[PDB]
């Protein structure tokens, strides 16, 4: 899917 | 009615766009509908969805009402919708944007501070050439009032309503006065772009402008020796979009005055020095430093210092810095000419790169790095680069290497070697008007011209299927035949020319279809030409002549016809029409 | 002449891949969904793509692209016709081809596509008779698969003999701007049903206009089949001798011949509309549909499709007789009659509106185009004559016919 | 003066766009499908700077989605990079723990982001509280 | 399919 | 609930008839450039009324709300003697469309302030509302400043809704 | 990852090496790089199980290039499967033989492919001749060395007419691969065989043995009748490449016939209905089947001129089918259906495809050169989409009106009026030029030329090159026509193009008009406005040197691209 990832991970 | 995230849900599940148009025009049909019904409940949801329906590009023409109508309602949720709506179904071209004149005009007079946010963004994102006509009265007194959310707010949309009508910055004069001192920083961004602006439009407000300099020197001189704040910081670094805007404007201003430029020296000489360069940040500040250096009036040694900047800034493995490091050299190339030319090796080492951008800066760089000096070593490895390129970078690098060969050639015969070896190398890439510029530098030689017109002949007797490399050849031949066939009226012993494929491998550029019907008339040009220019062998061409005007080109026609005319009726006056062409700068 | 018959997907991987002579690289395909991509944009789309020295001729199915690449000069037709029949042979064993049926179904596909065809040349396609060493669920191939008659297995017993038939036209119409009629031709296709035990050797009999005329009925009701196309079991050179139609009938369901003539009676239903495009405004569809043929036939379940402009709002309408949906996904009002009785004449009225801002693009003009159905009549004429098993056993079969009357294209141009 | 804000996925889908500058629909449909047709079909080292038609466009790909700008070209470039990482740390901090999807379905408020944060082509808030704070107030009005 | 055949004379002799 | 459009030329006190209708008052009003909207309720009846300007280059933009428009009050001045061939020749333009069709026209004879200014039937003979068709067209005198005549223009406006 | 997959693959049991053989071939389909795990998978080939089997030879078929070296595993395998009483397993292994290209194993495999072309079940002997083939594709002169081709050619005289038709395909095959040495045609009584096996064979084999009857020519005129009278009843097939097939050898075989005799109108009547059929098939059949007829009509007119409404476009036709039926109506066009094809193409510049659009204007124009019967409708038709003021429908129209005036200049007088006012703000540079060329030929009409011509010298050094040409070629006749209110318009506009353009044909054009205005203006007269010869047409018909031999290539990639077939590959 490749989407779930979160963006820059906080 | 569905909400919006329902119908996101509906169209990820499409598969094929001949499928997902469907699934778009089954709720487009509702949302008319809903539309059809004057609603004022489920409106929101609906232009939401209309503006998702346009997000992916579909037409959503028939839902520009229906945001003035959300603009003009008493929710302000639907304000919302409806402002975000007209930023983007509307734009200055779609003339249904008048509307929002009065709608805005009521919402800057507004209670809550909220909706005047909203209308200030709308008119600062898309405003025209004739809202803001009408609204910059109003602008200023939003200017001039105490909300500190609001001058953020208030100042880009000045900026933005000079940048559209450059005639109504005047009353902004009144209304920029004193207002440097803020303590809120995104209010001291957002003047210090109005500056920028106000500063960049007209020199005749730099003088009440340039009288505040040393003023902001000390808000950034305040702001580097804070170490820390709680916010404003990315990586221990206090306010970088201040700090840039700063030095632009510190960069802006100075660069042709001294009192100022004494004046910014401190503080120009501390940042650069005093910085941090380990994360993106700081590399940012430091370029923005560097800018402002290059550009001003500034001390001597602080341009020594700049250079060791870039020249570190060169070996950096980042390759967001080495682009970095290839613009900034590009800024300073006329400004500092020889301590840039000091880093040539490292530059012809970025033509080698893997990168069509870096590549592209250092084809540029090198461009614009080529002095009367360098000339004929630089020009080597540029013409073994051009070679050697992508496709996309023959064409500039043409244009280039004959821009920088007409400023600085050393000789003649060697730029006409040069210029012919380009177009031997580069044939279908080289633009089609630099074929003008190259006619009329080889006529503006005087001296050689059998040299030109030989080498012009074996090359096209090498291949025809370059475009510009007959153009040029054509009216070479037609203007110098004379020198490259002498003395040969009848047959002779057998040399090079023979006054009789040079006329068929015209004809065979007539008769083959690698011709764009320009190269064409270039040809019969050098036919009629080779009638006067040539006693040798005449009444052959006009047969050439004469079987052309029946082509179903219109020009080519008109042209066989006006030259046939004259083979026919008027062979006293052939020669009387074809003296050399004048020669022009 | 292929080199490598790819299946793919809409994304443009590959769902299942299978080459032959090697000419081509497997890589190669990479290169067809950007080169299909870059010719959608430019209106140069065709059925044969060029990567150089390779040639992608491919077809489009439900969300498959069956690219069959090739190297040198092949023999194009010979491949398109390849992959229809590919696609009847996968949609013969598979319910339906789609993605789902590639990917859960490899154990059979790479044997039919090794089966089908060996270093470009098709072999074997009959699916039926394919069913019989090739399957989901291996013996000896059966003599069928070499033999002349290589599409009907000996050794079929059924309990009855049933011979069905479905003479099934299709009215193809053009009828312009203007309310004339420019191209009127009929597309019909005997569609058989055999369930036969045996060899038998049938010999159908039409009304064909040439066999009355060399026979010397010259003055009867005789069609004039302008072209026949036959199926592989005619008999063909004695049909071209004196017309007559000899064959031994496959196992199921074939098309047997698809008859094609030209029609100078008028149009079956006609449509006569009226359109009141205000601008800016609304629009008015005084539209009525009058039927030309017989009182007594009863056009099933028609579909009058007819296009409306893509941002309408707010439908009216008054009708007589059928419904009306408003279907805007294909923009357009499906007027839908449940039983269209023959010498009638109905009339409906849609009102649309239209939004007061104009357009951003142009819209284009599809046609009016029904989707009629009229069971037990022929426009063409055609009547089964006869139909002769011919068995060495001996036996009576039953011969059904039904003559059912479709649309094929029966558009009729707007303004 | 950043020109204009992409924001699109991998596969070439547009989750957001966003035009400082007024040019009509067919020039839009087609400078997006230029620019995503380039971006995508580039490298992972390639610099994130393209000279575009008189334009230096940024790009910083952190996940699916990409980004990108589109900057005057007399301005700073890297800082475009952090107003884009800004804009990041903006959607992570109103969302919390900011995904694909929640761009996807929350669009409208992606929108509402940027326009508490970028109006006429600059930066109007130079925090990072000051302008969630000013959306979560304008959300608290509801 | 709702419809209904006809049965057709074998020979036509 | 009849959606009402208040049509006719600049200056006209047409925003003033709007605030009036609506709060009462006469609040200082610049000349509108884009529309305004409130939703004025007398006689049992939402009248919502979109009032628009009248500028220069706003007359073109008036198609796009002649659209579900159940009633017309083409707002005339009658101080201006010069300005009534220009709107006679604005309402032949507007009422000649396909749309809005089925509205009733209520002209408003704003502006009775001076001797200069004219009664309803020199407004009605320079206009030429007697040479309109299909159409229940009713001139009334009013005075905005001061609400003569608006109210009794509601009320027909809303005898003339039903049939 | 790969490991457990080996050791499960190294087993013993019938369900454990199965399944994973059907999980390696699973992960070759999704394109994983399953070709590192070869030598284990041949191990486990020789198995009893068949639906195994096919799998295996799937992997050593599609494995076997990567792997070169690692392939020798597999002859004895294959020459003892070759031996077997199965005849399926036998063709399967002789087809996956030759399919394996590695040329280091073709030496060893060439004596089971002798015995089994020698073999009784026709199954393997119509795998193995196609095998011959793909033998020959790997080495040829090993196939020549071990002699096949003597042997390949006696199945063509066989019985069971698809050994027949596969032999003649792989024949066919070989025969292209040769320099044409020996060619390998026969004599008429091996044609008469094949003519009497075409009736027998399946529906693709009659494809393949057409393809070879393209290399026959016959000598006699009562030959080629008789062989032409068995091969047209081919045309009333389903499959749309046997028609197409038999419409090749058709148009190879009617250049020997004689037309006096009353065969060749028969031949011509019996071939338009299954040309016209041939449309009514499915897209992608249709295009072949237009580039087909487009090299047809050209060669053989007499076919289909009273077919015209059989390629009216429809709307649900591709854009493929759209661009094509265009241009074959523009080779029927005719006096007898000027007017359907006007009133056809009227309706066609309403349409929203814009490549479509052009190409119909386009037509109009090459409708209205190729008849001169129906200019003057043509004309109006032109002048009525110009009157709908839709962009490129102007664009091209105007061009189109330049292509007519060209060729019949005489009496259009009645037409530049309304072309006098028609928006000359026109914006695209290749119908400006023709705008240009119609004030400027045709400048007595307009008696208020000149001051339209002003517009254009507004913008003049920057607009084009033809643009700026034709503008000095004009208005130095309109000067020439009236030289009494055009006296300071030439000389601006030689003044604009002498002194400060730099294009150089513009600057000799320029100097010419100059130099002949100065020296002589009333020879210019009869220089420039010269009564100019008849425009010779292009003739865009295919040459017969080149038409004649791409009928021999009808249903080809020749054929599609109207391209011999050495031109495009490699
Ligand atoms: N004497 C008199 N003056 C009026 C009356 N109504 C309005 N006015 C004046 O007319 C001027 C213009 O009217 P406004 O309503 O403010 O603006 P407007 O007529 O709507 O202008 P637009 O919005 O362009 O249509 C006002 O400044 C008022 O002073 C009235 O009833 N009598
Ligand atoms: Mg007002």
């Amino acid at each position: 899917k490749g989407e779930n990832t979160s963006l820059l991970h906080p | 009615p569905i909400r919006l995230r329902e119908l996101i849900r509906t169209i990820r599940t499409a598969r094929t766009q001949a499928e997902e148009r469907e699934m778009i025009q089954k709720e487009c049909a509702a949302i008319r509908s809903s539309f059809r019904e004057e609603d004022n409940t489920y409106r929101c949801r609906n232009v939401a969805k209309l503006l998702y329906m346009h997000m992916l590009g579909y037409p959503a023409h028939f839902g520009q009402l229906e945001c003035l109508k959300l603009i003009a309602s008493q929710k302000f949720t639907d304000k919302r919708i409806g402002y975000l709506g007209a930023m983007l179904l509307l734009d200055e071209r779609q003339d249904v944007h008048l509307l929002m004149t009065n709608c805005i005009k009521n919402d800057l007079n507004h209670s809550t501070q909220f909706v005047q946010g909203l209308a200030l963004c709308t008119l600062g994102c898309m405003g025209s050439s004739e809202m803001c006509r009408d609204l910059a009265g109003e602008v200023e007194k939003l200017l001039k009032t105490s909300n500190s959310y609001l001058r953020k707010k208030a100042a880009l949309c000045a900026v933005h309503v000079i940048r559209k009508v450059p005639e109504l910055m005047e009353m902004f004069l009144p209304a920029t006065k004193n207002l440097l001192n803020e303590k809120n920083h995104g209010v001291l961004h957002t003047s210090v772009v109005l500056l920028t602006e106000m500063c960049e439009r007209s020199p005749d407000m730099l003088a009440h402008f340039r009288k505040l300099v040393p003023q902001l020197v000390r808000i950034l001189k305040n702001l580097i020796m804070s170490g820390y704040s709680p916010e404003h910081d990315v990586s221990g670094i206090s306010d970088p979009f201040l700090q840039v805007r700063i030095l632009r404007l510190l960069r802006i201003l100075g660069r042709n005055d001294d009192d100022s430029s004494e004046a910014m020296n401190d503080i120009l000489a501390q940042v650069a020095t005093n910085t941090e360069t380990s994360k993106n940040v700081g590399n940012a500040i430091l370029y923005e430093t560097v800018l402002t250096i290059m550009d001003i009036k500034s001390e001597s040694g602080l341009r020594v210092l700049a250079i060791n900047i870039l020249g570190r800034f060169l070996l950096n493995n980042d390759k967001n810095i080495r682009y970095v490091a290839l613009t900034s050299l590009l800024k300073t190339v006329q400004t500092d000419h020889n301590a840039v030319q000091r880093h040539r090796s490292t530059i012809v080492d970025c033509l080698k790169d893997l990168d069509v951008s870096i590549k592209r800066r250092a084809m540029e760089l090198s461009f614009a790095l080529v002095n009367g000096n360098n000339i004929r070593g630089m020009m080597k490895e540029l013409l073994y680069f051009l070679d050697s390129c992508e496709p996309e970078f023959k064409a500039d690098c043409a244009s280039g290497i004959f821009l920088a060969a007409e400023k600085y050639a050393p000789s003649k015969r060697w730029h006409i070697d040069t210029i012919m070896r380009v177009l031997t190398t580069a044939g279908s890439y080289v633009r089609d008007d630099a074929v003008p510029n190259l006619i009329q530098l080889i006529t503006n030689s005087v001296e050689m011209h059998a040299y030109t017109v030989q080498r012009l002949y074996k090359a096209i007797l090498g291949d025809y299927s370059q475009q510009p490399l007959v153009q040029v050849a054509a009216w070479c031949i037609g203007e110098y035949g004379d020198l490259l066939v002498s003395g040969q009226c009848e047959e002779e012993e057998p040399i090079q020319v023979t006054e009789d494929e040079v006329l068929d491998i015209l004809e065979s550029v007539l008769i083959s279809n690698m011709s764009t019907s320009v190269t064409r008339g270039y040809a019969l040009t050098a036919i009629m030409k080779l009638s006067t220019r040539f006693t040798c062998t005449v009444n052959r061409i006009k047969k050439v002549v004469s079987i052309y005007g029946s082509s179903i080109d219109v020009e080519l026609q008109q042209r066989a016809v006006e030259y046939n005319a004259l083979f026919k009726k008027y062979d006293h006056m052939r020669s009387a029409l074809l003296e050399r062409m004048p020669v022009m700068e | 002449s292929a080199s490598a018959v790819y299946v793919l997907d809409l994304k443009g991987k590959v769902l299942i891949c299978r080459n032959y002579r090697g000419d081509v690289d497997m890589s190669e395909v990479e290169h067809f969904m950007p080169i299909l991509m870059e010719k959608e944009e430019e209106g140069m789309l065709s059925p044969i793509l060029a990567h150089g020295g390779v040639r992608f001729m491919w077809i489009k199915h439900n969300n498959l692209y069956l690219v069959a690449t090739s190297k040198k000069n092949a023999c194009v037709s010979l491949v398109f016709s390849f992959l229809y029949k590919v696609v009847q042979v996968f949609s013969e064993y598979f319910k339906e081809l789609e993605e789902e049926s590639i990917r859960d179904n490899f154990v059979i596909i790479y044997e039919l596509l090794d089966e089908l065809m060996d270093f470009g040349y098709p072999q074997t396609t009959d699916s039926k008779i394919l069913q019989e060493y090739i399957t989901q669920e291996a013996p000896r191939p059966p003599a069928t698969v070499t033999n002349a008659v290589s599409w009907r297995s000996e050794g079929i017993k059924y309990r009855k003999n049933e011979v069905f038939l479905d003479v099934i036209e299709a009215v193809n119409l053009l009828v312009s701007a203007n309310g004339n009629v420019l191209r009127s031709e009929i597309v019909g296709s005997i569609k058989m049903r055999v369930f036969l035990s045996g060899m038998p050797e049938l010999r159908l009999g039409l009304n064909d206009k040439v066999l009355f005329d060399n026979t010397g009925r010259g003055k009867s009701k005789s069609v004039e089949l302008e072209d026949v196309k036959f199926h592989q079991c005619v008999r063909l050179s004695r049909f071209e001798n004196d017309r007559t139609i000899s064959f031994i009938p496959p196992d199921g369901e074939f098309e047997l011949m698809s008859y094609r003539l030209n029609t100078h009676v008028k149009p079956l239903i006609w449509i006569e509309s009226v359109i009141e495009k205000h601008s800016h405004s609304r629009i008015e569809y005084m539209v009525k549909a009058k039927s030309q043929f017989k009182r007594r036939s009863t056009a099933n379940n028609v579909e009058i499709h007819i296009p409306v402009p893509n941002d309408a709002d707010s439908p009216k309408f008054k009708t007589t007789v059928g419904s009306v949906k408003w279907v805007p996904e294909n923009s357009e009002i499906v007027w839908s009659v449940k039983s269209f009785p023959g010498g009638k004449e109905y009339l409906m009225r849609a009102h649309f509106g239209l939004p007061s801002v104009e357009a951003e693009d142009k819209e284009g003009k599809p046609p009016i185009s029904v989707k009629f159905e009229i069971p037990y009549f022929t426009t063409s004429g055609i009547q089964v004559r006869y139909l002769k098993i011919i068995e060495k056993s001996g036996y009576q079969a039953l011969p059904w016919v039904r003559y059912i009357t479709q649309n094929g294209d029966y558009q009729l141009r707007t303004q | 003066m950043i020109h204009f804000i992409l924001l699109f996925s991998r596969q070439g889908k547009l989750r957001l766009q966003k035009w400082y500058i007024t040019l009509p629909d067919k020039e839009r449909k087609k400078i997006t499908r230029e620019i995503v047709q380039i971006i995508l079909s580039r490298g992972h080292r390639t610099s994130s700077f393209v000279d575009w038609k008189e334009l230096k466009l940024v790009y910083k790909r952190y996940a699916s989605l990409y980004f990108c700008c589109a900057i005057e070209n007399q301005d700073n470039e890297l800082l475009t990079l952090e107003i884009v990482h800004r804009y990041v740390e903006l959607l992570d901090k109103y969302f919390g723990n900011v995904c694909e999807l929640d761009i996807i379905f929350n669009f409208e408020k992606a929108y509402f982001i940027l326009d508490e944060f970028i109006i006429g082509g600059e930066i109007q808030e130079t925090s990072k509280k000051i302008a969630v704070k000013a959306i979560e107030d304008s959300d608290m009005l509801q | 399919t709702s419809y209904d055949y006809c049965r057709v004379p074998m020979e036509d002799g | 609930e009849m959606r009402i459009l208040m049509v006719g030329l600049d200056a006209a006190g047409k925003t003033t008839i709007l605030y009036k209708l609506k709060l009462g008052e006469i609040v200082t009003t610049i000349p509108t450039i884009g529309f305004n909207v409130e939703t004025v309720e007398y006689k049992n009846i939402s009248f919502t009324v979109w009032d628009v300007g009248g500028l220069d280059k706003i007359r073109p933009l008036w198609r796009h709300y002649f659209q579900n428009t159940q009633g017309l009050i083409f707002v005339v001045d009658s101080n201006d003697r010069e300005r009534v061939n220009e709107a006679r020749e604005e309402l032949m333009r507007m009422l000649a469309e396909d749309e809005l069709r089925d509205a009733v026209l209520l002209v408003f004879a704003n502006k009775q302030d001076l001797p200069n200014a004219m009664n309803a039937a020199e407004i009605t003979d320079k206009l030429g509302l007697h040479s309109l068709r299909h159409r229940n067209w009713y001139i009334q005198a009013t005075c905005a400043t001061s609400g003569d005549g608006l109210y009794e223009g509601l009320d027909w406006l809303s005898n003339q809704l039903r049939n | 990852e790969i490991f457990e997959l080996k050791a499960e693959l190294n087993s013993d049991k019938k369900e454990k090496k199965k399944e994973a053989v059907k999980k390696v071939i699973a992960s070759m389909t999704v394109g994983k790089d399953v070709s590192a795990l070869f030598p284990d998978v041949v191990n486990c080939m020789q198995t009893d199980n068949l639906e195994l089997k096919k799998l295996v030879y799937l992997y050593l078929m599609n494995y076997a290039k990567s792997q070169p070296d690692m392939a020798i595993m597999a002859v004895n395998t294959f020459v003892k499967d070759c031996e077997d009483p199965n005849p399926l397993i036998r063709a399967l292994a002789v087809r996956t033989m030759g399919c394996i290209r590695v040329d280091k194993i073709t030496e060893y495999l060439c004596e089971p492919l002798r015995k089994c072309l020698k073999d009784e079940d026709p199954y393997v002997r119509k795998t193995a001749a196609v095998c011959v083939a793909k033998l020959h594709d790997i080495n040829a002169q090993l196939v020549e060395d071990q002699g096949f081709l003597d042997t390949l050619k006696d199945l063509i005289s066989d019985s069971n007419p698809m050994v027949v038709a596969n032999a003649v395909a792989a024949l066919s095959e070989i025969a292209e691969s040769h320099p044409s040495s020996n060619l390998l045609d026969l004599n008429p009584q091996s044609i008469n065989k094949l003519l009497t096996a075409l009736n027998e064979c399946t529906e693709w084999g009659q494809i393949f043995i057409l393809d070879c009857l393209a290399n026959y020519m016959p000598k006699d005129d009562r030959e080629a009748q008789s062989i032409c009278e068995r091969v047209t009843p081919r045309l009333s097939h389903a499959n749309s490449a046997v028609v197409l097939s038999a419409v090749k050898v058709l148009m190879k075989f009617m250049e020997m016939l004689s037309k006096d005799l009353d065969y060749y109108g028969t031949l011509l009547k019996k071939l338009a209905p299954p040309l016209v059929t041939l449309l009514s098939a499915e897209p992608e059949l249709q295009y072949v089947a237009l580039r087909n007829i487009n090299l047809i009509v050209q060669k053989r007119p007499e076919i289909l001129k009273h077919e015209m409404k059989v390629f009216f476009v429809k709307y649900n036709d591709p854009i493929y089918v759209k661009l094509e039926k265009l241009d074959i109506m523009i080779r029927l066009a005719s006096q007898a259906n000027i007017a359907q094809v006007l009133a056809e193409l009227r309706e066609y510049a309403t349409e929203v495809d814009v490549d479509f659009v052009r190409k119909a204007v386009r037509a109009i124009g090459r409708c209205a050169i190729k008849v001169e019967q129906s200019a003057e409708r043509c004309v109006s038709t032109l002048l009525d989409l110009i009157q709908t003021k839709v962009n490129y429908v102007v664009q091209e129209a105007i061009v189109v009106i330049k292509d007519i005036f060209r060729k019949y200049p005489n009496k259009y007088e009645s037409v530049i009026a309304t072309l006098c006012e028609n928006l000359d703000s026109l914006d695209e540079p290749e119908a400006r030029a023709a705008m240009i060329w119609i004030v400027g030929e045709y400048a007595e009409r307009i008696d208020n030329a000149d001051e339209l011509l002003e517009s254009f010298l507004e913008g003049f050094h920057d607009k084009s090159t033809q643009v700026q040409l034709q503008l000095l070629t004009a208005i130095v006749k309109l000067f020439l026509k009236k030289p009494t209110e055009t006296q300071e318009l030439v000389q601006q506009v030689l003044s604009l193009a002498t002194q400060d353009s730099d294009n150089p044909d513009l600057r000799d054009r320029g100097y010419i008009y100059w130099r002949l205005l100065s020296t002589d203006p009333v020879a210019a007269k009869e220089v420039v406005l010269a009564e100019k010869p008849l425009i010779s047409e292009e003739t865009d018909l295919i040459e017969p040197t080149l038409l004649d031999e791409l009928i021999c290539y009808i249903g080809t990639l020749a054929s599609v691209y109207h391209k011999p077939p050495s031109a495009f590959v490699e």
